[PDB]
């Protein structure tokens, strides 16, 4: 299922299990602290993505 | 010098602990002010009470827990980081001998000069229901700093929503000489000059204005010149409205 | 009690109608300032208004205590105390007191309850009723027009 | 009747102080006191909680920090019953807090009459002091007293109410908040005399005397310009109208410029008289 835009809207949790990587020019974010791999759902599932800009350590999805 | 700025949040908070604890005249509620004493402007953004017990039989007997002092100051840091220990406040109309012995307690954890505050629930006479004083030694020497009240934008406006000159100025000015006269007579019989020397400095400084009396009347006439011109402008509208009122009456007769 | 206790204050005032007794005046008034409840005070305020009927100047002792209190709940029912005692033959000083409360006080419910009490005094002569509420019929506050509608309809019904 | 929240003097000021840090950030607190339905509703003391990494959720409140603080409520006379949990949020059109969902549903289990308070403006401050809340209903809460009849409920003309993002549901069921205030005789005596404009008080004579007199020389020159532009407007007003009819879309022409020549004149003369009486008052 191709998805060319991976972004959330006003999602803040905690510290850990926050993520919300935004590819849009406004409010970009990155996730550090080692490697984190999830089988299906990383944070919100669904729109989780990377596309053209690789953000840090997350390959798998 | 320095000035004490008491926010309305602090003044109203100290009045709440008095009624809820059912404090009578035999007890005085003690509390801790929080703010920044570093600059010349001392602002208190937070206040809280403490389990204080007063004993009138012995002025050297007071119950204060230092554990609640350090814990509450540490737990309230999460709200604002600008809140530190600048001093403490207590209740009661007067300063007794028990207040002098408790001044050296908070001085251990206080860097700058601590600040003392007296909250009066009755507010009997003149203004300033809350008086601020500084504790410093060379013998304890207390100085009264100017007491002002300034709050944030939403705090000052919020007071106006909850509440939705010349004669008063002359009454308090006359009582200033009556209260000063009683302080001199009582001090005269108490000794039988240092305290009266400070009052003589203010009392001494058409007596001295005789040289400026001639120039004062000339300036008062110029002020009346502007008032006379503005009065004529208000008089022209009265004749203009009188003619305008007839135009309405002329329409009522024809119609 | 917030339900049955309110009817107790209103139920006693119905048996106390007429001249009444001075003992029930101080007991019902002191209990209002002792225990603080809105419906109980309104039950006492209406109750203290019912216990005084046709007393006129004889009820001025209780009326003064209601006007001196800053509580809006006591001043809400204070107009009905003047209305019932001064009902029928009116007094120039009593009417002046009812008109003075609706001016100085900023409470919308008290200004409304003050002008409604004017109808009970004017029940005999209804010619001056529409003339008093005519000036109050135009105002910036919405609650000013509220009380003038019923007070005009009490006598003219 | 329903429960009409009465905000005390300290209850309103602490809510603005707890949410003082940041526009986007958020805090919480606990309302206290004891009250009975059909009138009495009161909040005695309020206190905040530290901001966690989860924002506002069921895990936001710290029972360890709450239990350690609760023991301090008893010795100070501050101990009361918890009537609810007040929060602070930047606010949205509907559901002002997107991270707050499962809190109130866990709060209604302990007490169904408990509410939650949030400060709406948060930099939007106006001076009507519009504050928002939420309370869940779901099944039940009916077969009881009259909730809507209290204050200006039974509404829905067009869609317009409050923020107008709500209509019927609001958050849930249209709890219909009612915000009033009640104070004792001592608290009302304070803010009346204390709060006016600023503090010169207790003596008005010499405080503003030197400040106003020093600028009186410049004030005399500035009030002259205001009169210069006064008659110039009235001169051109009657010069261009030979008709005395309306083609001029002038529906009220005169009263605007007449008040500008009156109210301004009425403002400038009274400040040069009433202040002049106390500007000397020297006698001996």
């Amino acid at each position: 299922h191709p998805l060319q835009v991976a972004r959330c809207t006003k999602i803040i949790k905690g510290e850990d299990a926050k993520y919300v990587i935004n590819l849009k020019q406004i409010a970009k974010f990155v996730v550090g602290l080692g490697e984190r791999v999830s089988p299906t759902d990383i944070e919100e599932g669904m729109r989780v993505g990377v596309d053209r800009s690789k953000y840090n350590i997350e390959l798998p999805l | 010098h320095e000035k004490v700025t008491i926010a309305p949040l602090v003044l109203l908070s100290a009045l709440d602990h008095y009624e809820r604890t059912q404090t009578k005249e035999n007890k005085r509620c003690v509390g801790v002010i929080l703010g920044d004493a570093n600059s010349s402007t001392i602002r208190v953004t937070n206040s809280f009470a403490l389990p204080f017990e007063e004993d009138e039989k012995n002025s050297d007997v007071w119950f204060l827990d230092h554990n609640y002092i350090e814990n509450m100051n540490e737990m309230c840091k999460k709200i604002n980081a600008k809140e530190k220990l600048i001093g403490w406040y207590h209740s009661g109309p007067k300063l007794r001998a028990s207040d002098l012995k408790i001044n050296e307690l908070f001085k251990k954890y206080t860097q700058n000069n601590p600040l003392l505050l007296i909250v009066d629930v009755k507010q009997q006479g003149v203004g300033l229901p809350t008086d601020a004083y500084v504790a410093i030694e060379q013998e304890k020497t207390f100085l009264h700093l100017p007491c002002t009240i300034e709050a944030e934008e939403a705090e000052e406006i919020g007071v106006e929503h909850l509440l939705r000159i010349r004669l008063t100025n002359q009454l308090k000015s006359l009582k200033g000489l009556q209260s000063k006269l009683k302080d001199v007579v009582e001090y005269l019989d108490k000794v039988i000059h240092t305290i009266l020397g400070k009052l003589q400095d203010v009392f001494n400084l058409n007596n001295l204005q005789k040289a400026l009396t001639v120039k004062t009347n000339d300036e008062l006439m110029v002020i009346y010149i502007s008032n006379l011109v503005r009065s004529i402008i208000a008089f022209d509208d009265l004749i203009e409205n009188k003619i305008q009122n007839k135009k309405i009456q002329e329409q009522r007769v024809k119609d | 009690s917030a339900t049955s206790g309110e009817a107790a204050a209103l139920g006693m005032g119905l048996c106390m109608l007429g001249t009444g007794k001075p003992e029930a005046i101080h007991d019902m008034f002191t209990y209002s300032q002792e225990t603080q409840h809105g419906n109980i005070t309104r039950g006492l305020a209406v109750g203290l208004a019912l216990i005084n009927y046709g007393r006129q100047e004889l009820a001025d002792d209780l009326i003064t205590k209601m006007l001196a209190s800053d509580e809006s709940l006591l001043r809400y029912g204070g107009a009905f105390t003047i209305a019932l005692a001064y009902a029928g033959t009116g007094n120039n000083s009593a009417v002046k007191r009812l008109l003075h409360v609706a001016v100085s006080d900023s409470n919308d419910d008290v200004r409304r309850a003050a002008v409604i009490a004017l109808g009970f005094v004017l029940l005999r002569d209804y010619t001056t009723v529409p003339r008093i509420v005519q000036l109050l019929s135009k105002s910036h506050n919405a609650h000013v027009r509220c009380g003038t509608a019923f007070a005009l309809g009490i006598a003219c019904a | 009747t329903k429960e009409t929240v009465y905000i005390s003097s300290i209850a309103l000021l602490k809510m603005l102080k707890h949410g003082r840090a940041g526009v986007p950030m958020e805090v919480m607190g606990l309302m206290l006191g004891e009250f009975v339905d059909d009138y009495t509703v009161n909040v005695v003391d309020v206190f905040a909680m530290p901001q966690s990494g989860t924002g506002v959720s069921v895990e936001a409140v710290d029972d360890v920090f709450q239990a350690k603080m609760m023991d301090m409520l008893k010795q100070t006379g501050r101990d009361q019953m918890v009537v609810g949990w007040y929060h602070s949020h930047p606010g949205f059109g509907c559901w002002l807090s997107s991270v707050d969902v499962n809190t109130q549903k866990s709060f209604e289990q302990l007490n169904s009459r408990a509410v939650a308070v949030v400060v709406d403006p948060i930099q939007s401050v106006k001076g009507k002091v519009v504050i928002d809340a939420f309370r869940l209903i779901d099944t039940g809460a009916l077969i009881n007293n009259l909730e809507p009849r209290q204050t200006t409920s039974n509404t829905g003309l067009l869609n317009k109410a409050n923020i107008q993002a709500l209509i019927h549901g609001l958050n849930r069921h249209y709890y219909s908040l009612n915000i009033d205030y009640h104070k004792t005789a001592k608290e009302t005596k304070m803010l009346m005399n204390l709060h006016k404009e600023q503090w010169q008080s207790g003596l008005k004579m010499y405080d503003y005397e030197e400040k106003e007199e020093s600028n009186l020389a410049a004030t005399k020159s500035m009030v002259k310009i205001a009169e210069q532009y006064s008659k110039r407007i009235e001169e051109e007003k009657e010069l261009t109208e030979e008709e005395l009819k309306t083609r001029y879309v002038g529906r009220q022409d005169p009263k605007k410029h007449l008040s500008e020549t009156a109210d301004e004149t009425l403002e400038n003369n009274i400040v040069s008289v009433l202040t002049a009486g106390v500007n000397s008052v020297a006698i001996k």
